[PDB]
């Protein structure tokens, strides 16, 4: 006992707030999304692996449209994703309605960044035990990362959930934005295979997409990311025998 | 004012006059009364100017989230539905607009009409809707053909609009056509259909 | 620490070796850290 | 724990919510329900068992009705159950309002799914202890789980409550995806069977289904429940002296 | 635009006028203006077409939700009496409208005729309401034998609906019978029922 | 076991809630009520034992009327029941209001148990800690238990409060379904003789019933109360030498 | 035990709501306030003896009006009794107000109860600590207690505060209904004289009564009481010397 | 009261009349009806002289916030849509104004007018809104290439308001032209623009 | 403990508050934010240092445009920071409305510190934990911080966050008030340096400014940054070598 996590609104002594700092280990044990960003576009890519043969395959879903041409996917309690991603689309929509704008990658990311901080600093109500990837191309390609608190920050290349920290180690090394759409597809596959120690199925993934030259969202379809997956295979098998 | 919306086996074909005229007053050069919902579906407005603005871009917006929220783009059916919902809970401001709301969806092509009070009906057939469809009607209903096809159609809707025009005041030019021949979500523009109509003069 | 260490040692004569390594360390460090307060569980299910 | 486990607006060290893991014994403290998910319809089994014999076993159902494709079955407290069921029906008559639209399985799940989240986020408020499992058929047959803290996972063959743990098992090995309505139905029974641990008999049952060329909930009276249990029942014997 | 309507012995029969007009645009003359609130339990409006479905969609929905959550099929005043209060709540705008809600329940046949402003009053085998009521008695009375039959039922509520259209002025051609002798919802529809006339008529 | 019993919105981790278990020990202090379904009827004897002369013959009261063809009885905390009750006279009310059809049990009993179950949820209301019976005759006879977690059982017969586990028993064996009304309230009688362990007088017994052939709701007169108490009287001697 | 009587949320295992029941020892630390029925009418005598004789003794005062046939005396806190003896008079007259009759003995005492109740069963308020009993005669005769839990017992002669214990078990040996207006209210004055031991006088007791005859409340002069005085004070002394 | 607006080839050049006279009160001679909203778009008025000024200093608010919160100038489309949305939910709290915003942005160049009763429509590259919009609309169209320059664009815009102050008594004198060069935001005002005037004798 | 130290509402017999105290501490574990104010303008600061190179060398940005004529710099949490900065602008904003003028330096400052005094005061909510340094040019350059007690001190030169310590002391000796813009501007840069103890790239930490020739933001990009950052350099590594 400690009491600095018997409530959000009890400051610890040490400078922190610990219950916020639980609520960063909610999405770790939650399993992973890793957001790769080349300057071609961005590519937005989930597990799909979690649980056995009694479940569909399609397990609806880590990867969720926003807008057509926003992707956004999710670590932690799908609890505290799904109404905090149908938030998200309606607040989205609702700078498009007010505006007759397409809400900006940048925007959208604060406005759910803010979102997040209501809960975090009312006691009312506990603060989300989810973490959110936001992937666009507004005219210019982003990437963000909400904290479960509600804190931004920009990445080349991100990861959250289990595999946060195998993708951070592998991607620290041999990423590079000036890479291809081609080889940034590919790249944070063989990063997704060593995350679940496993080789990939194209059934374990979705794996969503946003174009720079088209400026839309489509979601990539199973045996269309297929040779993506063959090609991943090679490395994935490799870097696990060591 | 007159839009008018006739389903073809083809697709779905529906025609506007920007210009709104009050009875001697030019108001815009140009102006939206078709307005794209989807690349399957519209709403063309025959009414108001700056209330069916308004209220077309609360249903567009609304109309893409419950496309993302199932997975599955709107039935014609259900937009429609909503505008009667939405019009009768705003008829607290005083907003008097008709509407055609029509495409292409899963169950085939339908247009709904909409008036400012509610009311939302299947229409399988011809449809036109403002103070020039009274005229509208006996032009359309005559020359429709259940083999009839967008590319016929878009002389027709033409025709409808244009006769409509030469016993009203209120009727403006600018026709328009939009096209929805499930493959594109097309608009003509002024300049192509005016030389449709300048095929049926001289 | 220590017993950690004896442990480790004890594990690799269950494996038939006397080389000790970073394997056999791993399941000496799990019965400290199985005493005091688990981090390990759950995922979900929900929390997935 | 130690007071990480007392409230509903705690995180504990582990980022484990436990008052909700909590609220998941609460589905298990309730009776077995199955559902099974075929390409020809959808299946619902509950059980009808009563605790006494002077319990009249009319009104001691799991299987309610929720739209003209759409049933749902419940495993947690009754009281819970029939309050978060009746939510679900003034939803999917809504959007019948605003659409004249039957709402899809799929949609109807997300929405109830924030109906709870709102429950289990507030904490003047405990969330619902219950699952549900939504069962219909809008275009193809759908089957679906709901968590008590409001995650959402496709399933093709289920169960919740006390008899879970066998079901798994049985359906691990047994299960096919290419057993039609009829064959399957009688599965379902042998998995009930299991579960309950004795040859059924029509009065201690409630099966409801939805197939796809009725686009319509009908219910299995107990006169058309015989001859499946009879089936069922044989391969129940053979189970109970293993 | 008037409505009738009878409990004939073994069924209950309502018609309705498809004629609704509103400026220049007509709103319905092909389109429904009878709406299903259950699988025979039936309900038809004169009154707009705008008014008369968005309270339509109304008393539907929650005919559906009666059905499923006590597990009964609702009777005709549970819809009846609903559909009273509901008029009451909103009188701030036009909601004022002439209607009858009939069909088959487990304790016999019913009509009951809703009156604007609140009110549901029962009516043993003759309603009629509408503009063109006084000629309704007369067709519909002289006529009626209490073993009168459903075929004979809908033969007549054309008759009534259709000499009572001369007299009238906002009613006209086009016209709905709907029949539930609790085996059948059919609705008859212009074209049935304009053969049915070329007898009694011509 | 403390800390989940400490509020109404903490599950203890059996999944039980002993808030709400305790709410069943209020039940079972306060006086008995038997309730008997018939074919021909629906009977409910309620305790109206003094303990002294002090108090006036009649206590005001063990059989509310709630509508003029349903009645409830009380056993629990009787402070709770005046609010409970007053509610349970307003839904049945207000249904004849607004769709002019009398209320049937099984809807009064969910509507009344929905808002016990609305005190269970929230945090800032504790739950009704009194149960009653319900009883009435719409198209046949019915008899529930509203349980105070907000649970509805329908019974052949039952029986709650301090003498409810003796005629839990009772009827085991003597409720058959070959029962008359007269012979169906002999037995009411008797399994009340059992519960308090003494003969009967009118005065100590408070019986109300509903009968088919009116679909009324009359209450037994202290007079034609006596003949069947003489009946009763004599199986408790008997069951009293045992 | 404890624990579970430092909340008005909290059950006990006994069932008990015990801050309910310490809101009622609040009413028995001071002072009888004693309820006499007859055929003839309702008696209300309560105490008036609090302090030195520098507290004028003639006001303040149980004996409040509630109608021009209704009456009340207090037991318990005087703070509670100022607010819900308010609250009594205006529902007396709300009546008036509504139905414009006047308000019957019963129907106060059950809306008087269900309003002490909504304080007990709403957490985070708590039960008013006081009693009252409620003496009238609509065309009938009743004397009802009225109890700081929101429960209703209907008494033929009774006793709340320090006397209670006292006149109870005097009330078990001397009373009949056969008394007179008269021979009840010297035998309420007895039984007073014995719960603070002493001859009573006009100077420190109150009676207020309201006839069968007429259906007025009178308030009673302590040149009215003291007749009765001296025919009850030769009984007090004897039976303390017994 | 009237104001117009075309689109250059190198700008946007538009114009207000800046004397607003009703009856014989005249507010000021110097009453400003020329919003400056950013550093490239301008916002010109018509109709009411107190409606004009309380609403666009709640605009040029709206601008900077939005740049700051997005990190990106706001488009003339966003503001255009922001307005109308303002007015249409400020129905109780009613604005009398025809907005015309226009400017360079990102998007381009393009104007957009905004209704009193709000709801924003685009123009291709000419509009007039107001009393004086019908001949307004002639004299533009005159001399307008898309190719015409800003040098003869705000010598364009002055014969059009110029025109139609003098057909009307009521109005005063008083013209602002406004130019927007991508470069420039220059401001010409009163003494400027009427010496631009001037060299046709009257 | 130590404390009472677990509410805000409490006073703690130190005549603090605990909660609040440990709430400045929280910004000194998030990054540092130097301010710096001369007599030609005030130039703000802002640590851009966050990660490896797995981040964006870009993290948004940590230097905010509040008004037109006034930015803030945060230290401390991202998070808190994203939703102070909003309420700050919108009540700017809202000044140029209600008077159509500029808003002091000094009045924005008091009432940024307003809004987390208002979380204070209340029990439900918590204060951010979050500093900004409040720098522009009213007419006059300023400089204020604002800290998360609702605490506001006019400085001259500053740190706060990490380098809080260091960057006073060294200020001591160094700050003159008659430094030029470009000495003020490279001093400011050493201050920073001496915070983390290396060499600073113009890539990682961002500046803005407002003069008084000007008057309005501006900010100064990487390149335009080099040879300040050179400058800086010199100073930085003679601090350490010693």
């Amino acid at each position: 006992q400690m009491g600095y996590d018997r409530a959000i609104t009890v400051f610890s002594p040490d400078g922190r707030l610990f219950q916020v700092e639980y609520a960063r280990e909610a999405v770790k044990r939650g399993a992973t999304a890793i957001g790769i960003k080349c300057k071609e576009g961005v590519i937005l890519i989930a597990d799909k692996r979690v649980g056995s043969k009694l479940l569909e395959a399609d397990t609806i879903e880590k990867i969720y449209k926003i807008d057509e041409h926003i992707c956004a996917a999710t670590s932690g309690l799908v609890a505290d994703a799904r109404v905090l991603i149908d938030r998200a689309r309606i607040e989205a929509q609702i700078n498009r309605l007010t505006y007759d704008e397409p809400i900006t990658v940048k925007e959208l990311a604060k406005k759910i960044c803010d979102f997040k901080q209501q809960y975090t600093q009312y006691g009312g109500v506990r603060p989300f035990g989810v973490s959110l990837l936001i992937a666009g191309v507004d005219e210019v390609p982003k990437l963000y990362e909400t904290d479960p608190s509600g804190a931004l920050l920009e990445y080349k290349a991100t990861a959250i959930g289990m595999g946060r920290n195998a993708v951070t180690e592998f991607f620290e090394k041999e990423y590079r934005d000036d890479l291809s759409f081609d080889d940034a597809m590919v790249l944070g596959l063989v990063a997704m295979g060593l995350s679940i120690e496993s080789e990939l199925v194209p059934e374990n993934i979705e794996v969503g997409y946003v174009k720079v030259d088209d400026r839309t969202f489509k979601e990539v379809s199973p045996e269309e990311l297929k040779p993506y997956v063959e090609r991943a295979n090679e490395r994935i098998r490799e870097l696990l025998k060591k | 004012t007159t839009t008018v919306g006739l389903v073809c086996k083809d697709g779905v074909v529906m025609a506007t006059e920007k210009r709104a005229t009050m009875g001697n007053f030019i108001a815009s050069k140009a102006a939206k009364k078709i307005y794209q919902i989807a690349d399957r579906m519209a709403m063309t407005t025959a009414g108001s100017v700056g209330d069916a603005q308004f209220l077309a871009r609360i249903i567009k917006i609304e109309a893409n989230l419950y496309e993302i929220r199932r997975e599955r783009k709107p039935t014609v059916r259900a937009i429609a539905t909503l505008t009667s919902n939405l019009l009768n809970s705003y008829r607290y401001f005083p907003y008097l607009v008709q509407l055609l709301i029509g495409g292409i969806d899963s169950e085939g092509k339908s247009i709904y009409s909409i008036d400012p009070i509610g009311g939302a009906i299947e229409e399988k057939d011809i449809v036109a809707t403002g103070s020039g469809s009274l005229t509208a009607y006996g032009v359309l209903e005559d020359r429709f053909t259940p083999e009839i096809g967008v590319d016929e159609a878009v002389e027709l809707a033409v025709r409808a609009i244009y006769s409509a025009m030469k016993r009203d005041s209120a009727s403006g030019d600018g026709i328009d056509v939009v096209k929805i021949t499930e493959d594109e979500f097309y608009q003509y523009s002024p300049e192509e259909v005016e030389q449709i109509l300048a095929k049926f003069r001289k | 620490i220590k017993a950690i260490c004896t442990e480790a040692g004890m594990f690799a004569i269950r494996e038939e070796r006397a080389k000790v390594t970073m394997l056999d360390f791993t399941k000496a460090i799990e019965k400290v850290l199985k005493k005091t307060t688990p981090i390990p569980d759950l995922k979900g299910v929900m929390f997935v």
